[PDB]
């Protein structure tokens, strides 16, 4: 997991239990199966009405991009086209292709295999940008995904609320335990939102974030062989693709 | 979204007028049979 | 009549009526005559007002847009088109127009028909996509049906809490009559919520995410043709075409 | 510090704190530990789990900015331009490499090191706009930070105030002393439409404004350096460069 | 102070005190010091925290601008620029220099003297139009402030209303002195809701029209320096400055 | 959108005036006037 | 629940408050032609009558267009008129286009501008009715010696509510995009204009005039 996470789950649980807790409780008191039932349930139905069942087989890959740590690799890659650069000046475009031929990064390897085989520089601006913006996509639907799910949440808690309530108007005779019963009603709604706010839209916040990341990577190697086929010095490319490297 | 909270705040909030206007009843329909 | 919102609707239902049978409700305890009639009739009566006649014949279109099965096809015409292009380099035009003469794709077999017109480049891109607009704007209008059937079905919830609301200040000769009025109140504002948030917004979100693949096959099949006008050569248009699909 | 923080800051206390306090109340009824906790902890939370941890770090750096005084130095940069330009015309442009050596302004010296390297206008023009689309971006980044923080505190708020109804409700036997409790539970919501509305969406806001003010210097530098290869007479620098500054 | 605005106030004066009074009412009780304090105690905060200290000295000049009579002289100068244009035609556009040597317009004057020394069409347009850029841009931060005035103004109001709300629950106790706490809540209501709407996001809305009208006019302007470069005869000048003028 | 920010104050409004309602009614006519008068000072003459 | 008095004074009195302090005295007096041209025949004549400017393509270059200016006296409208007077002798191509293309420009601000005051009194419109229900509540915290008006007195303070929320969604809107639809209309007979004064430039193909035309027609 990301350090971040871990120290915002804990700092949540924290926080909600300890302000519990302190006003005065027991946390058996805030446990119900039949409001966990109501909102979790609920929303999984609606999620699932919601979408075709191909992206909600996406969603497992959905956490793998949130919670991956950040490998940053970035800086290794910005010195190896710039060293393509050097070798593309004296030795000719054939050179890039023995060079490239074993890169772990198979979105620069396709860009060089454009750039050797000739083609015009709007072409290979065009095909490159045309797979940066196919992940920009990927990336977009998996946070939908979760956006979706925080915002049915909360108004399943009040389906779940309103249920309780009925029940208890069947009892309004007694007015000793009318309040105690009142209490368990509301659990519903302190999932619906709790729910929502902590795990479903920080897990989308952070699967946007960390597209965003890995979208500049792609435009710096966007910039590198663009720059490559150019023929710019290797002075001048260092200071272009520099600029997206924080 | 910004305003993500008032929806909530207006559920909460009409259950609990419900609850006042409920008891209101309660309070005139007892003060009329004692 | 699709997997997806098959097991959302068995979720839904085990969720809802399961949360409230294991805290001891009874299932006639939910219906309610006149809650149904403010809500469900509501929501008709508003949608009728609100779009003319023709609109609300769309809404069969639009159910069957939604629960569409998926539909493989995209593969078959990105092999089409690629064998086409490599037509287009080895061979007259002429072979394009005989070979597509009979395709089963309306859209593909328009724009061959324009290439082998010899019709400007600018000329061809602008009538097909004045097709793809047209096409996107027809889903557009059966997914808002359904966005304001959303909207108006909470509306009739808080019309029925008023009714609710009226009927206990004005009418009470003893408390038990107190539960049999404040019911309505409850249920309305149950059905208003729940109508809305499972049934409407569901089938709206998933009329779009539908749309939104109908027309990613046709931008394919548009850069295809365009393709095939500049003359490229076969490898290079499997790799464009190749970027649409996941 | 900033002047018209520490003024609107002075003022948010008194209008929240004067007004409880005018009409009859307690500090000691207003400030609730178990209410902070929720709310501010449960921000802090989400925050956390929304973002990968390098994002945080930067939060620092984010009220940096936000406070800054405005000594500003756009008046004295100006100058520098147009003499520089002025020499640039007479002496040829070697000169420029002797001169600016020393110049405090990154940016600046990195505009005026690539037209002495003779390079093209358009290829200047290209990586100097992506220096300020870089630092367009790392501003927003920060912005975002708070902005975030604004939207989950008043949700937090009512996470308190559910939470503190439950209590109340539960150990409820009677309809005695419930208006003090009830009351207290409120002070929850208090805290997160007071934080979020006062401390948060306006350090967002005065990030936003000040990023912009640094943009438009960076702007006018852009001008500078680009009139500066053209070798235009400085009278008609001056004019240009003075339409940015206010 | 515009005849518009000076008829739109005594129109809202007249129709909210009119409406009270005539139902019944005392003027006296529509004045409550702490709604005033938490609303405008509020607004005034939350735009200072928001904005830098030099932006808030401008907030004299956006008034100035909004209730300045229209003693348009754009008929005027329709005149002007199209004599100059014919003196340039049977004189050499050096003498246009005595004709615009002093003008009330310095945006006339100078794009005039750009045209006598010679310079080149592109560049001239350029330097014009960032002359009117910044004035765009000037106007747009005027009315900035309003705008945010008018958002923080009613969200103050229900900050006052949930302080209301616990002071008068406060007291459920004791029900016997809640006659001043009940009307903070509806008058700070009445305060957030009125200002926003009669004040601020008017202010606002007249800023941007008379800035519009300004912009035209400099757009005039620049249509006639560039003719007058040109050398059109007078006809057609005279024909495209007034499609300016409504 | 403004309405939500509305519609979130008007009914806040609602329930104030209720919880007003129903303290004053555990009341006794004597307490109850004096409440009942006082406000019907501020905004009625 | 009819003409309350007061709700309307507050209602419609402050939309009219709020709509004169937003707008400068001359954009308010043009109120008076919105609702005209919101409310005017489908006068879609032109459109048709295009024969009558196809007419005008073979006739203009068949012979002098000396005779055109007196020709085309008759208003078939401004904008055309004044188009044939430039076409005649004395504009190049670039120009010409310029000139009568700012026309159309200038129409467009014109008809916008007026379905701006509409949209903005429909937005001040339904806020004002909130400020109308609050001193209806108000009213009511003055006057609760009794124990049945505490029903109807609610219900009529609402009241206000709905005459704002009524009146921007039928009156206001609706005259908004009543305007904005019709002016879009009237844009594309200028471009039709347009385009046969370009095309009474370029040759004396009447048929060929029909294709260009024809496009224009939808
Ligand atoms: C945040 C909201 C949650 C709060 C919790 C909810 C309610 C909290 C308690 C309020 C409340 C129940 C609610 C009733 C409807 C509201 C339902 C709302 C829920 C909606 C989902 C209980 O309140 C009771 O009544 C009085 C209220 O103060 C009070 O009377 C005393 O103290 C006074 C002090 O000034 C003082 O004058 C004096 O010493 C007493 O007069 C009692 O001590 C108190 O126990 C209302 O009271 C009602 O009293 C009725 C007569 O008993 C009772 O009628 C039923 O039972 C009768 C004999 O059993 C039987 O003869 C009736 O035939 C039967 O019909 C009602 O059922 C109801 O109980």
């Amino acid at each position: 997991m990301d350090i971040a996470t871990l120290i915002g789950l804990i700092a949540g649980a924290v926080a909600i239990i300890g302000g519990f807790l302190w006003e005065g409780g027991q946390i058996t008191g805030l446990f119900q199966g039949t409001a966990a039932l109501i909102v979790f349930g609920g929303t999984i139905a609606a999620v699932l009405i919601s979408y075709p069942m191909h992206r909600i087989r996406t969603l497992p890959a959905g956490i793998k991009l949130a919670f991956k740590p950040n490998r940053s690799e970035v800086n290794e890659w910005l010195e190896d086209i710039v060293e393509m650069s050097m070798v593309a000046r004296r030795e000719g475009v054939l050179a890039l292709e023995q060079k490239v031929l074993d890169h772990p990064n198979i979105f620069l390897r396709e860009g060089i295999q454009l750039v050797v085989d000739g083609t015009d520089q709007p072409i290979v601006r065009q095909i490159m940008e045309l797979d940066i913006d196919a992940k920009e996509q990927e990336h977009d639907n998996y946070a939908k995904l979760f956006e979706s799910a925080g915002s049915y949440a909360p108004t399943m808690g009040i389906i779940g609320t309103v249920m309780g309530l009925i029940q208890v108007l069947g009892h309004l005779t007694d007015p000793s335990q009318l309040g105690p019963s009142i209490a368990v009603a509301f659990i519903a709604t302190l999932y619906g939102v709790a729910s929502a706010n902590l795990i479903f839209l920080p897990i989308a916040s952070k699967i946007r974030a960390k597209s965003a990341e890995e979208i500049l990577v792609m435009e710096m190697i966007l910039e590198g062989v663009l720059s490559v086929q150019n023929g710019d010095n290797a002075l001048l490319v260092r200071k272009k693709l520099n600029t997206y490297i924080t | 979204p910004h305003d993500r909270w008032m929806i909530t705040y207006a559920d909460l909030i009409t259950l609990l007028l419900i609850f006042f206007v409920m008891m209101y009843a309660m309070s005139r329909l007892d003060a009329s049979k004692y």
